[PDB]
């Protein structure tokens, strides 16, 4: 029997900070135990200030990335070349999604950017189109490795001050890109040696004002 | 997951937990498991997240289609049948939906539908679904009465869900508030369960079998 | 006379007159200019108000980051054809991950226009187009004739009083295709051409229309203060 | 749905500093019936393309019908059909891959793995895979089938990462893809020794080289070698 | 007879021209754009003092900021009303966002030229269309059954429409309040009408970015009319 | 589950010298429970009779369906059917829903009103026809029907004589059947007269 | 392209009138003519036969009264084919509702569902309408005896005694003369035959010039009985009424 | 099928099938409606060029779409019975999805707009029928009184007229209806209405049909000998 | 839903219904009603799969609502009862069937008599002095079969429906909340609420 879907590993991390926000993601691709690329890139620039990654199935990934970005294409020629907001491309792809929910993409979409406010924002989508503005969001294979790391360190969970015993919580104070970027390497390296889909590369697409910028790192190889 | 919805002398209280779960791995702690369909409605989320997601912000451009043509609210009747009808047309596709359309006007008062993947709909006054609907039942069926106060309301519907976010494993993180009333819905914020559990056994003397 | 009823009907000199009552609507339509060098191509449109209080009608529609068109004649129809221009750009780039022809965009303008001149209850497209691009083969320019005959030229104008326009450039010719690395210039000799075609009004700041295609140039259209620098 | 009835086994490539080379056999299978001792699976579109193939045979044959056919179209009112406008490598690979991707969707896959191998108009090498799946990726080596399990490992000992491939000359990167079908012939037994090369260079343009044997194969050894355990006689 | 979508020696859509001189017949509607918001309004035009005139509505919400009054075959603008308030809401529940109001214009043109032998002939009313988005402000459109529509600082459509067009031409300019506007719609409306213009036979309405749409009460009105009288009567 | 043994019943039908003989139980149930004592699976349009067993739905449908066609059948042709040609018209109907049958055993009897001549048939779900000299059976009870029928009939036996035989036919198949019985109905045809009789039986 | 050739076949006139329901009613106006009379106890249904021959076989031919159903006949007065067209369509309407709700369709349900066909032809579609007006006789246990009217235009009426075809307007004014509320079926059966004898363009009113029908509960009890008489009993009950 | 655009504009604006329809409206029997402080009530002509009717059987001008509205016409007879059709399904459809009955306004709109409809799609023509609808909204006491015309538009009425003579009645209405204060009960409306019906329709015996609607579903239909009541004080009154 | 009975007297017909929701695990709700009114002396209660239950019953409701309005004429409980069992006949071979079976208790006011039909989904009618749907009738029939009587009173048909719910609550597992009784006579549809 034909099976129409497959599983290309991979794992993708999105963070948004004050006035920033991440995309990261390793650059291998598997089938199995097998390595089809040890540099394929997963997290794409879309325009408008968003970037993009569906996670899972490369195929419906790179499906569902392509249409999106049609759809950009098809809002700046019907709306007056108005810019596509974070709010409204996830409004967006949730109809995208759910438009086969009853033969699913099967993938873990996660887009950032900044909101009209000039706040970094990341959303989170299901494979079906289920959707929520998050924080932190980690996805695909070594997720579960990472999540509870982010938790702890970005939310600050399960951390008191010191002298009060559990009564004062550690105050939760913002972040710099450079301070993200050095707890992103620290997940991916940390996922590369437990989780044997991730490794290769990391390639993270930052969002800014001024725009999008890339930065590359090698992670272990086997 | 748990979501509760309850009739009372003020209007509706509705309160839901905030956990999202694929097999025994958490997903989230911070889902919006109540739907704001518009000012003056609100749905709740149990089943699937997309479904209810869609349908219930599809509801919401439909009710604003009604108001435009007919220039009148839509009655909560109407708008809890709209959805249903829809969910009915799609029965064997696989929809996977149990919600409670929430609303108060002029016409009904306030007024409650559990709305249903099946076809169910049913109008009612207490109605609780998920996974720890049967902890939450206990709390409001031993608690309930028509008379209660705004704040002694919002209070149960609070103590309810962390009693079923307590108990049952898939429900948990945060517990969201809000209050119906003729004029709209008024959201009556987040609540960490967390935080939420040691006060109120603390303030209230319960969970003494747990150690705090 | 007895044979302009319809599409579907040759006179006894084998002529088609709803096709060429068609062709009319582009003659009252506003001037609008097309030219190109070697590098770059150039569309300058001359747009056209209702009243004082009215907006002045867009001239001009981009079809792709490579190509697009202006118009003159029936303003709707010119968006039904630049829809389909836009379609058949996209299905090049999405399929083929090639950006489509100017040549076989043109190609394809010519087919859509004909199935509307040979069968009955439809009726002719009532739109001239100039469209022009930059593709693999340098730059290009085309006119659009709802007849269905499309036309690759080095410049040329569509509209009222556009014969004035297109003499000029029929002088110039051997000057501005020589016009090479220098925008400006090429969109000053375009305004030069247009202004052939004027009579009683000049050309103002919400009056004038500009788009330009080129080798490191994106197809992209300039309105308002932004061509007073041409004024 | 189906099942894959008459089969093609690996495809095998690399990148080296000028172009890139494609390799597979000659075989088509019926099972464990070796049946059809001379199919050609490398189908050259052009002269900068070459389409490499595996999986149903039967697929394969539609696959090159419809390359046929797409050099045919793309000369249609195209004065520049063997200049600016010919078929790039990377037109020929989306063309597949969207065929692939929506065949899929319909449930009803060309149950192949293709390589597509070529120059582009910039000198640039080209080298990507697609599958029934529609699933696409590129890397320096690309092997499809058992390829992928034991030629990849050899090719990749040459051509490790991106900045290996101008190190790298066309008589080493022909000689590893010749060694590494020797080794797929040892041990895939849905091989033959008769295969295909194609070589796409970006100044001596595609050579293509039919009837290729395995050659310098170690058997000898096989005669010192006597029962399963035990055994001296 | 002639096919229903043939041009004239011309080079004009008979259907559509035709379609031009049943809006000429129509009761005036008149649009004003300010930058503190654009006005619209229109005569009623009851046909008997039986007819109760409060329903009859000229003036439509499409969504909460954009409006829009008619002026020809009324009736006809029904089906395109409903098209517009279907376009508006679903943008919103596609993108999470108000439809730009060019935007929303476009797509109730994209109607008009779909009739031949689709329905079977163009739309004998034409509509002014006026709203808010934070792009470009406040807008009020002109959509006929040609397809085309115009931008417009002001617009007079209906049978007393080139004297009010001529009207607005010298009042109108890029200061006007919003006050002001809602006096000129009815001075001018009070110039064209047959009868004599009160707050039964005439209706104002307007859209603001912080109220949104809204049409005017008849109390309101009859205020704005007594306003009018007294600042003719001052010189 | 089986859609032809849901409910329970039988028809059975009889020749004899210038008579026929169809008879049926009235019982109605829903597997293990009697619902119904009252349901009739003989119907006649004219002097045309049809004993249908099977699903009770396609049961009432198919009654409803000829009534339907022999009504229209009448209008047009100026006459009443008759059992040959009704016969046909059962086959094709049956047939037409070759791949979603209704889930029924029919029995036709009457006497051919111009050549006097008696007529019985029976049929399968889909439509093939058994035309009998002797006896018709159908029903859950069929095999025992078949039993009883073999013995007790002989050819030529006058409408009194004929009456006992397929009574005593019917009665004793039904009581060896549990979804059969709870009282029976026979009908003595002749060419123009039709006498319609309720049996005594037991109620378990 | 066609539209010349297309004469537009449901348009109305500068005067409000369909032009081809006022051409059809027209052609019917040259059909022999049918007459209805409804008594207490029964209805009456009598019709001429246009210009006959002496060799058109008479017991078997039918061209004037048709059994609907078991309850309720027509009289036709215009085209033959295109009645049969539309009887064919109301006897599976009848049948439609008995298999429906088993019960007899009412009267006025089946006259209703007849009389939309009709107005269909002369609202949509391009083709000319049924060149036929029934006359329907039928009874059921609601409103008991009924005589209705149909014609081109779809629009139908109800009735104590009517007559549709040639000569309406005298026929017309020769029964509201004879007519009385409380008339039997016997001198509803005189009042019929002795219309047409008068209205008749024929010089004489003979068996095998008509057609002739009753609907009684002259049925043994709480019933009801359609006699479509023979051409014999036509022959009787023409000298029984003094006629020949 | 059947396309060909049978309702189209003439140079001078005007659409000749929609135009004509009226003129079919302008020939049907006269109908009147006058709503009251606490009723509406629907008058309705009876041609009596026909007699030997069984007025018992004979469909009645005045129908019921649900039991708190009704629809009168004037024209066709044949074509309102299709709009009578479509409004009473889509007045069960109403209740079944908005668990609400229908307002006036609501019905009203409907049947507006398939007449419209029908003057812009290929291959039909026009109903020549111009309805007046009554009622009640569900919950209300406000009388509810709204007209349509082939064209489409729609409009609420105190008072109006429509058919053969409607110029006539109209006039009528125009000086006898006071705004202020209108018909206070059931008596003086009905008398209002017959009073300007009989201003039309010549005979005041079987020619005159009225209908009251009152507001939580009360219709009823008046017989010939209560209706010939008014018909004869109104009489007595103008002898003077 | 579970339980629904119905019972024919001498001037009426009785029909009782449980008030019982249950989603799986929870009893949602105890006091829902399992009934809608076709027409005032028609009254259909129902029991099946949920959703196809109410949906198949407003379906049912709207039409003869609609009979009703276009002929100014009420149905007799034999035609209402034909035409929601060809529906459901319809029903049972179409992509999707209604999973429905229902009782219609009606009273003919032409022949001044109390009717009671019993259909299934499958559109299997019979008319009946007393009937149920699913379990109910193991229970209950054998204490119908010995009491009932044709000319009983409505007293006497409420009295032996007790008796009958009685025995239900005593040996059925499930708890199905009690039951909802409605009379359906001459006058029209009642609802007894105190039972
Ligand atoms: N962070 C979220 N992503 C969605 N989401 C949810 C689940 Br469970 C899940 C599992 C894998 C990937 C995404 C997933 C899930 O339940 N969600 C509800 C809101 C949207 C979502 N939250
Ligand atoms: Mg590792
Ligand atoms: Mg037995
Ligand atoms: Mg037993």
């Amino acid at each position: 029997q034909f099976n129409p879907y497959g599983d290309n590993g991979g794992t993708i991390l999105g963070i948004a900070g004050e006035d920033f926000a991440v995309l990261a993601g390793d650059t291998r691709n598997i089938t199995d135990y097998s390595i089809n690329s040890r540099y394929e890139p997963k997290v794409f620039d879309c325009g408008d200030n968003i970037v993009m990654s569906a996670n899972g199935f490369a195929a419906d990934g790179d499906a569902l990335v392509k249409r999106f970005k049609n759809s950009v294409k098809w809002y700046h020629f019907d709306h007056n070349d108005k810019k596509l907001s974070i709010n409204s491309a996830a409004r967006n792809i949730q109809h995208l999604l759910y438009g086969k929910r009853f033969f699913p993409y099967y993938v873990h979409t996660i887009i950032a950017g900044l909101d009209e406010d000039g706040k970094g924002a990341v959303y989170s989508f299901d494979p079906v189109g289920s959707y929520e503005r998050e924080q932190c969001r980690a996805g695909g294979a070594a997720a579960s490795l990472i999540m509870p790391f982010l938790d702890n360190q970005v939310n600050f969970k399960n951390q008191y001050e010191p002298g009060t015993n559990g009564k004062v919580k550690k105050p939760l104070k913002y972040l710099s890109v450079e301070e993200v970027i050095k707890l992103v390497r620290d997940s991916f390296t940390s996922a590369t040696e437990r989780h044997i889909q991730v490794g290769d590369g990391l390639e993270i697409l930052i969002v800014t004002k001024d725009g999008v910028r890339k930065e590359f790192y090698e992670l272990k190889r086997d | 997951t748990t979501t509760l919805a309850f009739r009372f002398q003020g209007g509706i209280i509705v309160a839901v937990d905030s956990r999202a779960t694929a097999g025994n791995w958490v997903a989230s702690q911070t889902v919006k498991k109540v739907i704001e369909i518009n000012p003056f409605l609100l749905g709740t989320m149990a089943g699937g997240a997309a479904d209810c997601q869609f349908w219930e912000t599809w509801l919401g451009s439909q009710c604003r289609l009604h108001e435009l043509r007919e220039k009148e609210r839509i009655s909560v009747a109407a708008a809890s049948k709209i959805l249903s009808n829809l969910v009915y047309q799609y029965k064997g596709a696989g929809l996977s939906m149990g919600t409670m359309i929430c609303g108060y006007t002029r016409k009904e008062g306030p007024t409650i539908y559990y709305v249903d993947s099946d076809g169910t709909r049913l109008k009612g006054d207490i109605f609780c679904v998920g996974s720890g609907q049967t902890f939450a039942y206990g709390v409001l069926d031993s608690n309930y009465k028509w008379d209660l106060s705004v704040e002694d309301a919002l209070y149960l519907g609070k103590r309810s869900i962390l009693a079923a976010a307590h108990r049952d494993a898939y429900s948990g993180g945060s517990v969201n508030l809000y209050h119906v009333t003729e004029d709209g819905w008024i959201y009556h914020g987040n609540h960490d369960v967390g935080e939420l559990f040691w006060k109120v056994k603390e303030e209230e003397g319960s969970f003494n079998n747990v150690i705090g | 006379n007895n044979y302009d009823g319809d599409t579907v009907t040759f006179s006894p000199t084998g002529r088609l007159f709803q096709v060429e009552y068609a062709l009319e609507a582009i003659k009252q339509g506003s001037v609008t200019v097309g030219l190109r060098s070697n590098t770059h191509a150039v569309l300058v449109a001359l747009k056209r108000n209702a009243d004082e209080l009215s907006s002045y009608q867009k001239k001009i529609i981009k079809c792709d980051e490579h190509m697009g068109l202006s118009l003159a004649g029936l303003a709707p129809d010119a968006r039904v054809l630049s829809n389909y221009l836009r379609q058949q750009c996209n299905y090049s780039s999405l399929v083929f991950n090639r950006k489509l022809a100017v040549e076989r965009a043109g190609h394809l303008l010519c087919d859509k226009a004909q199935k509307n001149t040979q069968s009955y209850g439809g009726r002719p497209y009532g739109v001239g187009l100039l469209i022009i691009g930059y593709d693999k083969s340098g730059a290009h320019l085309l006119e659009f004739q709802p007849s269905g005959n499309v036309t690759e030229l080095y410049g040329t104008a569509i509209g009222a009083r556009s014969q004035g326009a297109k003499t000029y450039l029929e002088r110039t010719l051997d000057t501005f295709i020589k016009i090479d690395g220098n925008p400006d210039e090429l969109i000053k000799a375009g305004v030069e051409a247009i202004s052939q075609s004027l009579r009683d009004e000049s050309l103002t700041v919400d009056n004038l229309s500009i788009a330009i295609v080129g080798k490191d140039t994106p197809f992209t259209i300039y309105d308002g203060e932004a061509v007073a620098k041409y004024i | 749905t189906q099942q894959p009835i008459v089969t093609g086994t690996s495809v095998i490539s690399m990148k080296y500093d000028n172009g890139v080379i494609i390799a597979a056999d000659n075989l088509g299978s019926y099972g464990s019936l070796l049946r059809f001792n001379g199919v050609e699976r490398l189908i050259p579109v052009g002269d900068n393309t070459v389409v490499g193939i595996s999986g149903d045979i039967s697929d394969m044959q539609h696959i090159e019908r419809l390359l046929k056919d797409l050099v045919t179209e793309n000369a249609y009112d195209n004065p520049l059909a063997d200049a600016e406008e010919a078929l790039e490598p990377s037109y020929i690979f989306e063309y597949l891959a969207t065929v692939m991707y929506q065949r899929r969707s319909k449930m009803n896959p060309l149950w192949n793995a293709i390589i597509v191998a070529g120059v582009q108009s910039n000198g640039d090498q080209f080298l990507r895979y697609v599958n029934l799946l529609g699933v696409t990726y590129s890397s320096p080596t690309l092997a499809t089938g058992f390829g992928a399990h034991m030629a990849n490992p050899l090719l990749r000992k040459v051509v490790d990462r991106e900045s290996d491939i101008p190190k790298t000359t066309v008589q080493v990167a022909e000689e590893a893809i010749v060694n590494a079908m020797r080794v797929l012939y040892y041990r895939d037994a849905r091989s033959s020794r008769n295969f295909s090369l194609a070589i796409i260079d970006k100044n001596t343009g595609l050579t293509f080289k039919k009837n290729l044997q395995v050659e310098n194969m170690k058997w000898d050894f096989a005669k010192d070698i006597k029962g399963y355990g035990t055994q001296k006689i | 007879d002639r096919g229903v979508s043939t041009f004239s020696p011309e080079g004009r859509l008979f259907q559509v021209e035709y379609s031009l001189e049943a809006i000429k017949l129509g009761s005036t509607a008149i649009g004003i754009a300010t930058k503190e918001g654009v006005v619209l309004g229109v005569e009623k035009r009851a046909t008997s003092p039986l007819l109760e005139s409060d329903s009859i509505e000229k003036i439509v919400e499409i969504d909460r900021h954009i409006g829009c009054a008619m002026s020809g075959l009324t009736a006809d603008a029904r089906s395109m009303i409903e098209h517009a308030r279907t376009a508006a809401v679903t943008h919103n529940l596609y993108y999470d966002e108000d439809i730009n109001v060019e935007s929303l214009t476009q797509s109730v043109c994209d109607l008009a030229l779909r009739f031949g032998e689709l329905m079977s002939r163009p739309f004998g009313v034409a509509l002014l269309i006026a709203g808010h988005d934070a792009d470009d402000g406040y807008q009020l459109f002109h959509a006929e059954p040609s397809g085309t529509f115009y931008r417009y600082n002001a617009k007079a459509i209906g049978s007393g429409s080139e004297g009010a067009q001529a009207e607005l031409l010298n009042e109108w300019h890029s200061s006007l309040t919003l006050k002001e506007a809602e006096l000129l719609v009815l001075k001018i409306l009070k110039q064209v009408m047959e009868e004599k213009l009160d707050e039964n036979n005439a209706q104002l309405s307007c859209i603001t970015k912080q109220d949104g749409f809204k049409i005017y009460d008849n109390e309101k009105t009859a205020e704005l009319i007594k306003e009018l009288k007294e600042k003719e009567a001052a010189e | 589950s089986d859609p032809s043994s849901i409910n329970g019943g039988i028809v059975v039908a009889m020749t004899g010298k210038d008579c026929v003989a169809i008879a049926c139980d009235l019982r109605l149930g829903s597997q293990s429970l009697g619902v119904s004592n009252k349901f009739e699976k003989i119907f006649h349009y004219g002097h045309v009779f049809l004993g249908i067993t099977g699903l009770a739905t396609d049961v009432t449908t198919l009654n409803e369906m000829f009534r339907y066609k022999t009504n229209l059948y009448k209008l047009k042709e100026e006459r009443a059917i008759e059992p040959e040609t009704f016969t046909q018209l059962v086959s094709s109907s049956l047939y037409e829903r070759r791949f979603g049958p209704y889930f029924v055993g029919p029995v036709v009897a009457g006497i051919n009103s111009k050549s006097g001549k008696p007529f019985i048939a029976g049929f399968d779900l889909i439509g093939c026809i058994d035309e009998a000299k002797d006896f018709i059976v159908s029903g859950t009870a069929s095999d025992q029907l078949f039993g009883m029928c073999e013995s007790l009939y002989e050819p030529n036996l006058e409408p009194e004589d004929l009456f006992e035989t397929i009574s005593q036919a019917l009665l004793n198949a039904a009581d060896r059947d549990a979804l059969s019985g709870w009282g029976a109905v026979v009908y003595i045809i002749k060419k123009d007269e039709v006498v319609k009789r309720y049996l005594k039986m037991r109620q378990d | 392209g066609s539209r010349r050739y297309d004469s537009r076949t449901t348009i109305f006139s500068p005067e409000g009138r369909l032009y081809q329901v006022e051409y059809a009613l027209e052609s019917i106006s040259h059909a022999g003519t049918a007459i209805g009379i409804m008594a207490s106890d029964g209805i009456v249904l009598a019709a001429e036969r246009k210009v006959t021959s002496t060799l058109l076989e008479q017991d078997t031919s039918t061209e004037k009264l048709y059994k609907l159903n078991d309850k309720i006949a027509v009289a036709v007065a215009g085209l033959t084919a295109d009645a049969e067209i539309l009887i064919n369509t109301a006897r599976i309407h009848a049948q439609n509702y008995l298999k429906t709700y088993n019960e007899d369709i009412p009267v006025e349900i089946l006259v209703r569902r007849l009389s939309d066909i009709k107005q269909g032809y002369t609202q949509h579609g391009g083709l000319r309408p049924f060149g036929v007006s029934f006359i329907y006789a039928g009874y059921d246990d609601r409103y008991g005896y009924q005589l209705y009217t149909s014609n081109p235009s779809g629009n139908y009426t109800g009735w104590k005694a009517i007559s549709v075809g040639a000569n309406t307007s005298a026929a017309q004014t020769l029964l509201q003369m004879d007519y009385k509320d409380d008339m039997k079926v016997d001198d509803a059966i005189e009042l019929a035959l002795k219309t047409l004898s008068k209205t008749t363009d024929s010089s004489a009113l003979t068996y095998d010039r008509l057609e002739f029908a009753t609907i009684r509960k002259g049925a043994n009890d709480g019933e009801v009985y359609q006699k479509i008489f023979k051409p014999q009993e036509i022959k009787d009950i023409l000298v029984k009424t003094g006629i020949t | 099928g059947y396309d060909r655009a049978l309702s189209i504009f003439s140079p001078d604006g005007h659409i000749f099938q929609v135009e004509y329809a009226l003129e079919a409206v302008k020939r049907g029997t006269c109908a009147v409606g006058v709503k009251g402080k606490n009723c509406v009530v629907l008058g309705c002509e009876r041609r009596s060029t026909l007699k030997l009717q069984d007025t018992r059987i004979t469909p009645s001008k005045v129908s019921k779409i649900d039991s708190h509205v009704v629809l009168s016409f004037s024209g066709l007879n044949a074509d309102s019975r299709i709009l009578i059709e479509k409004a009473r399904v889509e007045a069960q459809s109403h209740r079944l999805t908005l668990e609400d009955p229908v307002t006036v306004e609501y019905l009203t709109r409907y049947v507006a707009g398939v007449q419209q409809r029908y003057t812009q799609s290929g291959g039909v023509r026009p109903f020549g029928v111009s309805t007046l609808i009554a009622g009640f909204d569900p919950r209300d006491d406000e009388p509810k009184l709204y007209q349509t015309e082939p064209s489409g538009i729609y409009s609420s009425w105190s008072a109006q007229t429509i058919g053969r003579n409607s110029k006539t009645v109209r006039e009528f209405l125009e000086k006898n209806y006071d705004r202020k204060e209108p018909p206070a009960t059931v008596e003086e409306c009905v008398k209002l209405t017959v009073r300007s019906l009989l201003e039309v329709v010549q005979t005041g015996a079987k020619n005159i049909e009225i209908t009251v609607v009152k507001p939580d579903s009360d219709i009823v239909a008046l017989s010939s000998e209560e209706i010939n009541q008014y018909v004869t004080q109104i009489e007595q009154e103008k002898q003077e | 839903m579970d339980i629904i009975l119905g019972i024919r007297v001498q001037d009426s017909v009785i029909l009782a219904s449980s008030k019982a929701v249950t989603r799986g695990i929870s009893v949602l709700k105890d006091s829902d009603d399992k009934t809608r009114q076709l027409s005032p002396h028609t009254l259909m209660s129902f029991a099946g799969e949920a959703g196809d239950t109410v949906q198949f019953a407003e379906y049912i409701q709207a039409n003869i609502q609609l009979y009703s309005i276009r002929e100014d004429y009420e149905l007799s409980p034999q035609a209402v009862s034909s035409f929601v069992r060809q529906e459901l006949a319809k029903s049972i071979r179409s992509r999707r069937p209604y999973q429905v079976n229902v009782l219609i208790g009606g009273y003919d006011k032409k022949k001044n008599k109390p009717e009671l039909y019993q259909i299934d989904y499958l559109g299997t009618k019979v008319e009946l002095p007393y009937g149920a749907h699913g379990y109910s009738g193991f229970y209950t029939f054998s204490l119908l079969d010995h009491h009932y009587r044709p000319d009983m009173t409505t007293e006497e048909g409420l009295d032996l429906l007790k008796l009958c719910v009685q025995e239900l609550e005593k040996r059925m597992p499930m708890d199905f909340k009690g039951v909802i009784v409605k009379i359906v006579d001459k006058d029209g549809i009642r609802q007894v609420d105190d039972f």
